[PDB]
């Protein structure tokens, strides 16, 4: 076989950092080593690619290389933006041994999440109310700087989902969002994002 | 007109058609290392140790193969069908060891100027037919698209035994060489 | 572009069979290879089917693969003794030495039992007037809930024009209760504009979750609805406070 | 175990006839600058082409004109690569710890089964052994200690 394995299953960056994701491989006779790019549950997306007569290839932001003797390869995302954040996959595949000249070893994935720089950080915690039934209610934390990172419910009856965020787009201006909900009797709000661990300012309304 | 200190051939794939003929071989300093057998699709050490250490994964071979076949039908119609000049081949005979009428020794037959590859190479004892301890090569490379071949005969040098090389091809009809010097 | 898989979406009535279709859509992408994604995502290779009428098997951990390459342009999979999940991807490639171009792909979910299956219950949380009045945006919330399996697709609509600025969902659907291994699941989307687009009343917001379900012929005895494929959402207009 | 590698041939889309393909790689001291020609044959006419030297799809002939095109545009860094990722592999990684490191001692004068080639008209008997022609005995060759004599 080739084994292909992505050292690093996670990186956090955010904007303009390098990130780099490195590889290695086993077969000595591999001599393609493509590399693919998965967001969101969505489709893969052939990225860039390189061959074993260079040593590193080069274009746009992204930047790939390759020393066969350590039978190390790397691929170096630059100058980063939240669009890049996905699940990268290195490969390989022996160009010129007809056993698998058709086919792809894939690595395990790396998570690439590049966060947004908000420099205008108006942390708050707001609460809403639905429309067919006015009585029903779900909070929401907007504006954190990025930095700040939600937690998970751990009471099974409470739904805090994770930190995801939002570009408009129409001005230019990114801001950060999770959301906390539950019915039972007491839960309300100022409360919800109580595991998590919030500025200093964060700013409550009175409902 | 081409020269430098070694030379590879890891390709050397040849198809032609009608009958639909193929092999894949890979030669170095002119000597067949292996070739592939199509039929059992697997590699075939022209010297069995050749491939103690080192593999060749033959699906190379076959993919090779099927190329030239596709690739023929796209040149049979681009040379509006032009057939293939059959020349006629070349025999020549000697022996492995310098002869000593007791001990076994081998004597080869070296076909030249073939083409298309397709022959046949047989040995004659005193003009009976000779089919144990022969082996044959691929076809080998020579540098204006002709080949060449080898068949081999292991025997045990009695005088009086004479031998014959039997070549049956189609440009030419036989063509015997007893042997010589 | 490149390709086209059918479906997208399916259950497989454990271990059982169903079978899936991928189109090439352009020749100079002659080579085509089947892939699996497995459910920690990981890539496997099944199978490359060059020309057409070649065929072959593939058992793998945990799937029964019969693909077969049937015309210069059609690629076909047969998937049963279907163990656990997995997504199916599709690819075609210039040649030897060349990368993939993957497909859409086709998502596999085992199911256990019918009953299991629900679609999600959808309602639309109208920001608060804090927010209005210290951001200047106003922020609106979609709330996909109670559906099973995670087989979902959820929409944005300012006026029935999809719309995608200032949204957010949601990558992972949260399981409603973690410790049940077949959990129905939970969504939440942000759909934030500026608060005077909010502040004017003549707009319809809605937004909408496509739950490929069950299949219209599903062999059903129940009191709840056909826990079929559909649509499901809700609305909700503007306002001046 | 070691791997040898080879050359790929090329597709192009749409009385005995002869296709042919020959995987030219040539090496100079091996490792130090090293040439590849990859010919496409029809009957004995090599119509389309391949040089390391040019790094590009040519034809020589009439025949390789709606060839050589769609060479480039498929096949064509690939090909280039294949001077490293193939003639250089096959040298060092293979050619090396056998048909080099092997050589076999010689045995009106004439020798039998020697390897390789060099000593001091010519045989190729195509089963790694040689014979030569030439008109006591000396006959030098680098297999050796003391260039047998008799
Ligand atoms: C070799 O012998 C076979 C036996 O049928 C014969 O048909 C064939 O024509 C001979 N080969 C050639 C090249 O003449």
């Amino acid at each position: 076989m080739e084994k292909v394995e992505q050292h690093e299953s996670t990186l956090s960056v955010r904007e303009g950092d390098s990130a780099v994701i490195n590889c290695t491989y086993t077969d000595t006779a591999s001599s393609y080593f493509p590399w693919y790019k998965q967001e969101a549950g969505k489709g893969l997306h052939f990225v860039i690619d390189i061959r074993s007569n260079v040593d590193r290839k080069q274009s746009q932001r992204l930047i790939v290389l390759l020393d066969k003797k350590a039978k190390r390869f790397s691929l170096h995302i630059t100058a980063t933006q939240p669009e890049d954040s996905a699940i990268y996959f290195c490969a390989a595949s022996p160009s010129n041994s007809g056993g698998s000249n058709y086919k792809l070893t894939f690595g395990k994935g790396t998570l690439l999440t590049v966060t947004p720089n908000i420099q205008n950080p108006d942390p708050a915690v707001y609460q809403l109310r639905d429309s067919k039934s006015s009585d029903k209610s779900v909070c929401l934390f907007t504006d954190f700087d990025s930095q700040t990172n939600v937690s998970q419910s751990k009471d099974s009856d409470v739904y805090i989902t994770d930190k995801c965020v939002l570009d408009m787009r129409s001005m230019d201006f990114k801001s950060n969002s999770a959301v906390a909900w539950s019915n039972k009797s007491d839960f309300a709000c100022a409360n919800a994002f109580n595991n998590s661990i919030i500025p200093e300012d964060t700013f409550f309304p009175s409902p | 007109d081409i020269e430098a200190d070694h030379v590879g051939f890891y390709g050397t794939t040849v198809y032609q058609s009608p009958g639909d003929i193929g092999q894949y071989t890979h030669e170095f300093d002119g000597d067949e290392l292996f070739y592939v057998d199509l039929d059992k699709k697997k590699t075939v050490w022209r010297l069995p140790e050749f491939g103690q250490l080192i593999l060749f994964e033959p699906q190379g071979g076959l993919q090779c193969i099927a190329a030239e076949k596709h690739n023929l039908g796209i040149l049979t119609k681009r040379s509006n069908f032009t057939p293939a000049t059959n020349e006629a081949p070349q025999a020549t005979v000697f022996p492995k060891s310098p002869v000593l009428l007791g001990q076994p020794n081998t004597l080869i037959c070296f076909v030249d100027n073939i083409f298309p590859p397709v022959i046949n190479i047989t040995w004659l004892r005193n003009s009976k037919s000779v089919t144990d301890g022969v082996y044959e090569t691929s076809f080998l490379v020579n540098r204006d698209h002709s080949f060449h071949k080898l068949s081999y005969l292991t025997f045990i040098p009695s005088d009086d035994d004479i031998y014959d090389c039997k070549v049956e091809h189609w440009g030419l009809e036989p063509v015997l060489k007893h042997w010589e010097p | 572009t490149l390709l086209e898989q059918n479906p997208r979406w399916r259950l497989v009535p454990r271990g059982q069979a169903v079978n899936l279709r991928c189109i090439l859509k352009n020749s100079q992408y002659p080579w085509m290879s089947w892939y699996q994604q497995d459910l920690q995502k990981q890539l496997q290779w099944l199978f490359t089917l060059r020309s057409p009428g070649d065929a072959e098997v593939k058992s793998l951990p945990g799937a029964d693969y019969l693909a077969t390459r049937v015309t210069d342009t059609e690629l076909r999979l047969q998937v049963a003794n279907m163990s656990q999940g997995r997504t199916l991807y599709c690819t075609c490639s210039a040649g030897l030495g060349y990368e993939q171009y993957f497909g859409p792909g086709t998502r596999l979910t085992v199911l256990e039992d019918l009953k299991n299956v629900f679609p999600p219950e959808v309602a639309v949380f109208e920001p608060s007037e804090a927010e209005i009045s210290h951001t200047q945006k106003a922020t609106l919330v979609c709330l996909a809930t109670g559906f099973y399996p995670d087989h979902v697709e959820l929409s944005w609509w300012v006026n029935g024009k999809e719309v995608h600025s200032g949204v957010c969902t949601d990558p992972q659907p949260l399981k409603e209760q973690p410790a049940l291994n077949d959990s129905r699941y939970c969504l939440s989307s942000r759909l934030r504009v500026s608060a005077t687009f909010w502040q004017n009343p003549r707009n319809h917001f809605r937004c909408q979750v496509q739950f490929y379900g069950l299949s219209e012929n599903d062999e059903w005895t129940q009191d709840r609805a056909k826990p079929v494929t559909q649509i499901v959402s809700a609305e909700a207009w503007g306002r001046a406070d | 175990l070691v791997e040898r590698l080879y050359l790929v041939c090329g597709e192009e889309g749409a009385r005995h006839f002869v296709h042919q393909f020959k995987g030219e790689c040539y090496f100079t001291n091996g490792t130090q600058r090293i040439r590849l020609v990859t010919r496409y044959i029809y009957n004995r006419e090599e119509y389309l082409r391949f040089d390391s030297d040019v790094g590009e799809y040519r034809a020589v002939t009439e025949l390789g004109r709606h060839s050589a095109e769609y060479y480039n545009k498929q096949y064509l860094e690939r090909t280039r690569a294949e001077l490293d990722t193939a003639c250089r592999h096959n040298y060092e990684e293979t050619e090396v710890p056998t048909s080099l490191r092997r050589l076999e001692q010689p045995n009106v004068c004439s020798v039998t089964d020697f390897y390789p080639a060099k000593i001091k008209q010519l045989i190729r008997n195509g089963d790694w052994t040689f014979q030569v022609l030439v008109m006591t005995c000396h006959v030098e060759h680098p297999s050796l200690k003391s260039p047998i004599t008799v």
